[PDB]
């Protein structure tokens, strides 16, 4: 008996030993894992004085660390919603939802005040992992319109000498991003522009938040530090699963329902 | 009611040192400030627009903090309305989620018929939200009515 | 517009000096602090002075040209002027002594902006110019010199707005290296995989030194480069060496571009505060080298 | 070789490039990622300042609704 | 007294998007209509195919009396505009990803 939430179009499973999303399915089944990892921001080394900062993204380690290997889940099954609350940490938690007749799975993440007390700048990411063979390719939307194909460590225009395996593979994602094995597609919609890329195959990742304590020598003259009310942020990610040939119409139409959403105004009476 | 101030602030934030977040903290604060001040004249415009389009007599109000489960009106009033506007060129069947007090609420749609509702609880904060489906026409709006049962 | 362009000297290498001022609508100071010139300690910059000077310097020599880009700053300054000044300036634009480059309310970013928001922003700038100067104040080229990388959609948007060209400064260092070696600094950018050509075909040109003067020819009040000294009996005389430097500098650059033409962006972040420091010397420069 | 320098605008320089009637190569991709030198990429601002980034994309949705309503009402 | 409104008499087909509906002036609105699908995203429902629309009565809130084609930023009259060429070596119809801008005089 595993932790499950569903509605008319989708069914999500959670891994019994971890509390993390384990399987998503169309009532197309897809073993997908999601979790929050962080990048140990770089302040420089013998290879170059450069350090991560307001502009520049430079990890002093190419492999991110788990914000936590498991999450404390709390099931809430209501007449109108079905959500799995997840608690990864004091500064990280998420709510996974499925509403009435909605084609996507809602992932509302809250990356609280990132602890910089360890004296290490950090850059958080939500990374989805899968087995669907993507051959280093993945897609991103350009300012929310046409979609450009992206390849790990590759340049259409010249013969690239990669200097940062993680950094040089990040592209702007303003609305969406997706990875398909040519047969089934997993797409992620955002509520704001973020960074992202497919670092290992069958995987994906967007950057939720970052906090560096050292300027990156490009002009600002101050570390992306002390943002105040902004230290604590909450956003949503809309997960979409469909066959490659049917994906397009869904991410287009929902993506538009996402930016041109409904407005609510109240009146006493 | 003026939409000019907000259109202007949205332009400013389009700068390359603004939304990119590549400006200093005080400039990042003044950016948000210009935006906050553009939201007022707009909801003024939105009030007149609706009052005109629906004839409704009540003074409208906006809930800017739904963002974190906070709205004085929906957590205090015993009788109030929800006007949901839809900007899309097609109909929407969207879920409403407002913060309420520990009571039971009855929801009636545009026609007056009782629509399914449900008060859900927010884990760990022990506060709750009223929920229901709001069917809205393209480029239009719908007005539902709510009342906490005694 | 184009019917107002200068006289090129065919069968010679032509260097187009493009005087300008990159005015960030906020970065290290706020918009009001930048416009008024408040807290010059944080950063010396006051756009209201920059605009006054440019105009004077333009009336000082009809040969001089100036391109201004941030409409949000110009828009303000404008309402602040007298009918007299406004009548004058409109004539400088009519005969193209004052030209507008991007036309947007600001020079927007290309990685985090929403295509729809970029349009409202542009329409807003182009709207002001439109009803203030008419056809005569409409930009012809797009001017992104500082954004950090460029999106294909941006090119598509500008193409659809009727811009003929688009120039920029920041591109990957490896990409640049190859382009200069492959004489490919300029080409045509097909920004759409949907729209039918020429609809989304925007001409693109990669500027030389990002957007700053060549090393040694920065005459703003912010640089300290040695100014032009002609007095032949004066020890500070450098007019001769100056020209020797330039000529070599120009023919070096020519080799990087396909036509007998190349640009030289004369100005940087918030320059021309005192527009005259720039023009006085530039005037001599043009005369001494064409001599 | 000979040299002629002159005052000019980005538009006039473009008019000359057109007048030459050449044939240029074609670009079909974006210019991301930007990198002004080894080990340094300008890919961190893609997510810098989440809060503000969201505040703006939200004000957009809002201004729109504001626009549409001003259009439907006829003051 | 008016529980529900709509501004359209017939809604937009899925492949189209109301980009802008605005107040350009006293009796003048700014309208933009884009085709939110790029070639290939048909997704089995010919959603990428071109679409033809009627603008007379699309809207109920007001009536369109005059219309005039425009460039994306609305600063030139599309029919009176032109761009330099480059050698590389009512009823409005929309093609994939095409955005058309209009300034229409109206009456409420
Ligand atoms: C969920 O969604 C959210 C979006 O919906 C999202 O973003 C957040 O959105 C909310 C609203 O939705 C935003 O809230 C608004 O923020 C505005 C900006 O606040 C900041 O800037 C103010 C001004 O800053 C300048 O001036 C200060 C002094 O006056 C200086 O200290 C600053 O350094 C800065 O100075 C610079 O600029 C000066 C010119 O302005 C210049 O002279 C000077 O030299 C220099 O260059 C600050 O006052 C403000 O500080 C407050 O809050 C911080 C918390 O960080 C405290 O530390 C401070 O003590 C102080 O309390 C911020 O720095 C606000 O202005 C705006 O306030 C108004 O509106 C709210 C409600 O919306 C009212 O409660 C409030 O009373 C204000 O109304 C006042 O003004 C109006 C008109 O504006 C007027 O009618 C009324 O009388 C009244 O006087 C509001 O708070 C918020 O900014 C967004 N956050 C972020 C990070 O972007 C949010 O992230 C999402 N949440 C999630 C997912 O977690
Ligand atoms: C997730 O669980 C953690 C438990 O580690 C919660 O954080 C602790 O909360 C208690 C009381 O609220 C505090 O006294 C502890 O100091 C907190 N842990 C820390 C910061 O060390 C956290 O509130 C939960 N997050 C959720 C579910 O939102
Ligand atoms: C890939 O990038 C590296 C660094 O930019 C290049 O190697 C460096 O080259 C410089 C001189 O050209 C040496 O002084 C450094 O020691 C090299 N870095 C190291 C530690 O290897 C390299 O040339 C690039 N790839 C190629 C061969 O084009
Ligand atoms: C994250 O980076 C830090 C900083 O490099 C790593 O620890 C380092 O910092 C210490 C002081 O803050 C130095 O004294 C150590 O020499 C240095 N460690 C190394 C690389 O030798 C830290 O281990 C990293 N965190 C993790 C767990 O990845
Ligand atoms: C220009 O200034 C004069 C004052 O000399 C003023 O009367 C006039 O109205 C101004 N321009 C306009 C608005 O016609
Ligand atoms: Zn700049």
């Amino acid at each position: 008996r595993d932790l499950v939430i569903q509605n008319e179009y989708l069914r999500a499973r959670f891994d019994p030993n971890t509390g993390l999303l384990m399987e998503l399915e169309n009532l197309l089944l897809l073993p997908v894992r999601q979790a929050f990892y962080w990048y140990n921001a770089s302040t420089g080394n013998n290879l170059s004085s450069q350090a991560s900062g307001a502009y520049i993204f430079r990890p002093n380690q190419n492999k991110p660390l788990f914000v936590s290997h498991w999450a404390q889940t709390h099931l809430v099954k209501a007449s109108l919603v079905q959500e799995v609350h997840q608690n990864f940490s004091a500064w990280c938690s998420q709510v996974v939802r499925l509403y009435p007749r909605q084609r996507h799975l809602e992932l509302e993440w809250t990356v609280g005040p990132i602890p910089v007390g360890d004296g290490w700048g950090k850059e958080v990411i939500s990374r989805f992992d899968t087995a669907l063979a993507t051959r280093g390719l993945f897609y991103t939307d350009s300012n929310g319109r046409e979609i450009l194909e992206r390849r790990r460590n590759y340049r259409p225009t010249w013969k690239l000498n990669q200097t940062e395996p993680v950094a040089g593979n990040y592209y702007p994602v303003n609305s969406r991003i997706y990875i398909t094995d040519g047969n089934m597609q997993l797409t992620v919609l955002t509520d704001r522009s973020q960074g992202g890329s497919s670092l290992r195959d069958g995987s994906l990742e967007l950057m939720v938040h970052r906090r560096l304590l050292k300027d990156d020598a490009r002009g600002v003259g101050e570390p992306l530090n002390k943002e105040g009310s902004g230290l604590w942020v909450r956003g949503r990610h809309l997960v979409l699963l469909d066959k490659k040939e049917t994906a397009a119409a869904r991410h287009r139409l929902q993506a538009e329902m996402e930016v041109l959403a409904p407005q609510v105004v109240l009146a006493q009476g | 009611g003026d939409s000019a101030p907000l259109n202007e602030a949205m332009a400013v934030l389009q700068h390359h040192d603004a939304v990119s977040g590549t400006s200093r903290q005080h400039v990042a604060n003044d950016y948000a400030r210009q935006l906050s001040e553009g939201w007022r004249p707009c909801e003024v415009l939105m009030s007149n627009a609706l009052a005109h389009l629906s004839g409704l007599k009540e003074d409208f109000a906006f809930c800017r903090k739904l963002n974190i489960s906070i709205c004085p009106l929906t957590q205090t009033a015993e009788r109030f309305q929800v006007i949901v506007y839809n900007p899309l060129g097609r109909k929407v069947d969207w879920m409403v989620r407002l913060p309420v007090s520990k009571h039971v609420y009855l929801v009636k749609d545009p026609g007056g018929k009782i629509v399914p509702s449900d008060v859900v609880t927010i884990p760990s904060s022990d506060s709750q939200e009223l929920l229901f489906s709001a069917l809205v026409p393209a480029v239009g709006f719908s007005i539902y009515s709510v009342s906490q049962m005694p | 517009g184009y019917k107002t362009c200068p006289k090129v000297k065919p069968d010679m290498l032509n260097v187009h000096l493009v005087p300008h001022t990159h005015d960030d609508v906020g970065w290290l100071k706020t918009v009001d602090q930048y416009f008024y010139g408040i807290y010059n300690n944080i950063q010396p910059a006051g756009v209201q002075y920059i605009l006054d000077s440019v105009i004077s310097s333009l009336l000082a020599n009809p040969t001089r040209r100036f391109i201004y880009v941030e409409i949000a700053f110009f828009s303000r300054w404008w309402r602040q002027q007298t009918n007299a000044t406004q009548k004058i300036v409109r004539e400088l634009v009519r005969q193209g002594r004052l030209e507008f480059a991007n036309g947007g309310w600001v020079m927007n970013d290309e990685a985090t902006t929403h295509y729809g928001a970029i349009i409202d922003q542009m329409t807003l700038g182009l709207r002001f110019l439109e009803e203030t100067f008419g056809s005569d104040g409409r930009p012809r080229v797009a001017w992104h010199i500082d954004p950090f990388g460029h999106s294909r959609e941006q090119a598509s948007l500008f193409a659809q707005m009727g811009f003929d060209g688009f120039f920029f400064g920041r591109l990957d260092y490896q990409d640049k290296k190859v382009r200069k070696k492959t004489l490919q600094m300029e080409q045509v950018w097909r920004a759409s995989t949907s729209l039918k050509p020429p609809t989304a075909d925007l001409f693109t040109s990669v500027l030389p030194n990002m957007y700053n003067p060549p090393e040694g020819l920065c005459w703003d009040m912010l640089c300290a480069d040695k100014p032009v000294v002609e007095d032949t009996r004066s020890p500070e005389y450098n007019a001769k060496e100056l020209v020797r430097y330039f000529l070599k500098l120009a023919t070096d650059q020519g080799k990087l571009y396909r036509t007998k033409h190349t640009v030289m962006t004369m100005g940087s972040d918030f320059q021309y505060e005192n527009a005259n420091t720039w023009f006085k010397n530039l005037d001599k420069l043009i005369q001494l080298v064409n001599a | 070789i000979r040299v002629n320098v002159l005052y000019s605008t980005p538009a006039c320089y473009l008019w000359e490039l057109n007048k030459a009637n050449l044939s240029w190569s074609v670009k079909k991709d974006d210019f991301f990622p930007y990198a002004d030198g080894p080990y340094m990429f300008w890919t961190g601002y893609f997510s810098s300042r989440p809060a503000l980034k969201r505040y703006e994309r939200l004000s957009y949705n809002f201004l729109q609704v504001c626009n549409q309503l001003e259009a439907l009402a006829g003051p | 007294p008016r529980t529900q409104f709509s501004g359209l008499r017939r809604e937009l087909p899925p492949s189209v998007r109301l980009l802008t509906l605005a107040r350009w002036g006293p009796e003048t609105l700014l309208l933009r209509l884009e085709h939110q699908f790029a070639v290939g995203e048909d997704s089995g429902r010919n959603l990428s195919s071109p679409v033809t629309l009627d603008l007379t009565n699309l809207f109920s809130a007001f009536t369109i009396t005059n219309l005039r084609e425009t460039t994306l930023a609305a600063n030139q009259l599309l029919a009176y505009a032109s761009r330099l060429q480059w050698t590389t070596d009512a009823t409005i119809t929309l093609q994939p990803m095409e955005i058309r801008t209009f300034l229409a005089s109206v009456q409420w």
